[PDB]
């Protein structure tokens, strides 16, 4: 898988992107009430997004996993009558 | 000459049995013969199907070059190679004298038999002397190249079975398609258009083994759309 | 009046088209589908509402001058009273939720101080700012094989 | 005042805000 | 080819130690500029920051048990075919 | 200097048996009979030495080769003349083909055979250090000629051998037919290959 590298290193860039615009949580009337839960959802969205890419890569590190003898009784009892009933 | 054939496969581990169970059942053990089959289209730019083919068998020091391949042996190349697949990068195209080289042609309800008529060679020279040049100079330019090895077990009625593994060498680097297990092959190349009553006794000796061999791995023959040399 | 004000509305139509798909997926319940895909395809379509909500704040001088309802021609004799609460806009309970913004406004607050308390609000934000240039500065710190046919089609070259 | 027609379409955002938030649970 | 893929696997695993740990020096300077009225701003965030990302240091303890699973983790059974010959030799005399 | 060859466009099968009597002083042994063919593969391709030429010869078996514009290689239909090790790789078909049943019947669309001629039941006679074998040809034109061969053991005696050929051939009391002595590669490694250029080139082909 060279594509788990291209997506989950763009997910690494995503951990890199996920710390980027989140702490970036910033300091209009209608739209500046807007942007304030816009990052509570889209900073913490993308936060459960690299939390999801935390799980995806937490348990997908896991997908990197991929007798009758009767002891000697029926052993040495027939290990004699084989050879001593062989030569005798 | 019309010849007939078919094949199947099994894991690497249960190839320990099959190899000495091709020794028990065949009366002969598998034996190693290296075969590299190469391709050439006719010169693709001609414009006025069977692509050109080639082969050879080769210095044992040249195939594996690392410490004469870690000491000598016969079947020791079995457990050694999977993703290690390049013994040689192909050294590109290779091949001004050409060395011994050979080819043939085969064209297409129980089984399938293609009419296969053959030939051989010795050496080349001159203006375009070499094997790549006297290849595209014959009017046929390279499409691809291929290679393999094999382990064969002699049999009745001139029957032989070579368990094989292959590699492909090219511009982007070479890698073995033998991946996932081992392969096997067997054939009878008949007198050209030889008696079909021997083409009904050619199948039934193979039906013994086909439904005898069925159950270690099934006996079945591959698709025709994939059979034609057509490109 | 607003020769370019209509090009703002076609950009309200591009953003409203974010509602179209969304709501027809709502009805697409109750049988469950593609949370990742839809959620991301719902979030992505939401964002732009704010960015057309943004491109409006550059035009905010005309929602203030307001450009407002010189605009109602039709004479829709009564039945536009529903276009009147519709033309009307105004504030919904969301206003009931705006005072919850007013009690979250909490305290505070004026009547509270005149100025120098406010100048301690602005001098209160500006110091949150410098903590962030101490932040970005420590951040750059660490920054089975196919059926033999296709193989004989691979003896035909086919991949 | 073309702004107040857009403050109730701010309120179009809240019902998607709390329905998206009550989705989060 | 089990080594290149677990090579990228501890090569993405060490990119998490620069990941969860930078979530440390993130909490630190929030207590130095601290001692202010509103200095509880970073307390809802930082403390949601190193409360949140400190379970990303849980996921850094599962990685090494996978490369300790390389520490912690012919071909036949045909020995049971010597159960097969065995039954036969007990079959010959029985 | 182990090989050479030549042909005649003016002759008859009844001038073929004659030279025996005056060459019967040098002939110790009559060896086994040869046979032959020659043909031209005309590629049907459009435009772009454009004449492809083929030949075949049986003296204790057969093998084939082709030459176009100074680029050539050798082949076979045989298992003996082919190392059995070729079949040891299993690489060998064991189902050998007439190359002229390969090209004519398989390749009929483009290169179909554009010419055919030959002559049969050749013989041998032993000229010291260089053998001499002889046979005649017949065209579609009626009788088209005669042709013969020589091969020397010693290399350095190849100057007295090519000198002794026209000296028993001046007694020809007959009219000219000529040959080529040339070597393809400056290499010219094969005493087998270098009389084929004195063949196709001296057949003016």
């Amino acid at each position: 898988q060279a594509l788990y590298e291209k997506l989950e290193q763009t997910r690494t860039i995503l951990s890199v992107k996920l710390a980027e615009l989140i702490n970036m949580t910033t300091i209009s009337e209608l739209a500046v009430a807007t942007t304030s839960v816009m990052m509570v959802n889209n900073q913490t969205m993308q936060l459960i997004k690299n939390v999801q890419d935390l799980l995806i890569l937490t348990r997908s590190i896991k997908e990197k996993w991929l007798f009758d003898e009767k002891q000697i009784e029926e052993l040495l009892d027939n290990c004699i009558e084989t050879f001593v009933a062989e030569k005798t | 000459v019309q010849q007939l054939s078919l094949f199947g496969s099994i894991g690497d581990d249960g190839y320990d049995l099959l190899i000495s169970t091709l020794t028990t059942i065949s009366g002969n053990p598998p034996l190693l013969y290296n075969s590299l089959c190469t391709v050439w289209k006719p010169n693709p730019s001609y414009d006025v199907p069977n692509r050109i083919k080639l082969s050879k068998e080769v210095p044992f020091s040249y195939l594996i070059d690392e410490t004469m391949m870690d000491k000598p042996l016969n079947f020791r190349i079995l457990k050694s190679f999977t993703n290690d697949k390049i013994p040689l990068n192909y050294a590109m195209t290779r091949n001004e004298s050409c060395s011994p080289w050979s080819l043939q042609i085969s064209d297409i309800r129980s089984v399938s038999m293609q009419t296969i008529a053959e030939t051989i060679i010795l050496s080349s020279a001159g203006k375009n002397s070499s094997v790549s040049s006297l290849m595209n100079g014959l009017g046929y330019v390279f499409e691809f190249q291929y290679l393999t090895i094999g382990v064969k077990f002699f049999m009745k009625h001139g029957l032989i079975l070579e368990l094989q593994k292959i590699w492909q060498i090219e511009e982007a680097g070479n890698s073995q398609i033998t991946s996932g297990g081992f392969l096997l092959k067997a054939y009878i190349n008949v007198s050209r258009g030889t008696d079909i009553d021997r083409i009904n006794y050619t199948e039934t000796a193979l039906m013994n083994l086909k439904k005898e061999l069925q159950g270690y791995i099934e006996l079945s023959v591959p698709d025709r759309q994939s059979m034609d040399s057509r490109v | 009046p607003g020769q370019a004000l209509d090009a703002v509305r076609m950009r309200l139509a591009q953003l409203t088209h974010s509602l179209r798909r969304i709501r027809d997926e709502m009805s697409k319940a109750e049988l469950p589908q593609w949370y990742t895909l839809q959620s991301q395809l719902n979030v992505t379509l939401s964002q732009l509402v704010s960015v057309t909500s943004t491109l409006q704040h550059f035009q905010e001088t005309l929602d203030s001058t307001v450009v407002y309802p010189l605009p109602k021609f039709p004479t829709t004799s009564h039945e536009s009273l529903v276009t009147t609460l519709l033309r009307k806009k105004n504030i919904p309970e969301v206003d009931e939720w705006m005072k919850y913004v007013r009690e979250t406004s909490g305290v505070t607050t004026a009547l509270l101080k005149d100025e120098e308390i406010e100048k301690l609000l602005q001098q209160d934000r500006e110091i949150t700012n410098w903590a962030r240039t101490t932040f970005r500065n420590e951040y750059g710190k660490h920054d089975p094989f196919n059926v033999d046919d296709v193989l004989k089609f691979t003896f035909t070259g086919e991949k | 005042i073309f702004k107040i027609v857009q403050s109730r379409l701010m309120s179009t955002s809240y019902h998607l805000n709390s329905t998206l938030e009550s989705l989060y649970d | 080819y089990i080594q290149e893929r677990l090579k990228s696997l501890n090569d993405i695993e060490t990119q998490l130690c620069s990941m969860l740990q930078e979530a440390s020096q993130v909490t630190f300077i929030f207590g130095e500029l601290k001692r202010g009225n509103e200095s509880v701003k970073p307390q809802f965030e930082n403390h949601v920051k190193q409360f949140y990302e400190r379970l990303d240091k849980s996921t850094t303890q599962l990685r090494k048990e996978i490369q300790l699973l390389d520490e912690n983790v012919q071909d036949t059974e045909k020995m049971e075919e010597q159960l097969d010959l065995l039954s036969a030799i007990l079959d010959p005399s029985k | 200097g182990k090989s050479a060859v030549i042909f005649v466009e003016r002759a008859t099968p009844a001038t073929l048996t004659e030279l025996k009597d005056a060459l019967s002083n040098s002939i110790l042994s009559v060896r086994d009979p040869w046979s032959i063919d020659f043909r031209t593969y005309r590629c049907s391709i459009k435009n772009l030495s454009k004449l492809m030429y083929s030949i075949t010869f049986h003296h204790h078996g057969r093998q084939t080769v082709l030459i176009k514009d100074n680029s050539a290689m050798v082949t076979t239909a045989a298992a003996a003349d082919i190392p059995p090790a070729l079949v040891f790789n299993g690489s060998s078909t064991g189902v050998p083909e007439s190359i002229d049943t390969i090209l004519s019947s398989k390749l009929s669309n483009i290169w179909m055979q554009r010419q055919l001629i030959k002559g049969d039941a050749g013989e041998t006679l032993i000229l010291d250090g260089l053998t001499v074998r002889l046979v005649n040809l017949f065209s579609s034109t009626g009788f088209k000629g005669l042709l013969i061969e020589l091969q020397a053991d010693e290399a350095g005696e190849f100057e007295t051998k090519i000198a002794g050929i026209e000296g028993h051939l001046a007694e020809i009391r007959a009219k000219e037919y000529k040959t080529s002595s040339d070597s393809l590669g400056p290499d010219t490694s094969n005493e087998i290959c270098d009389l084929a250029y004195q063949y196709v080139r001296a057949l003016e082909l």
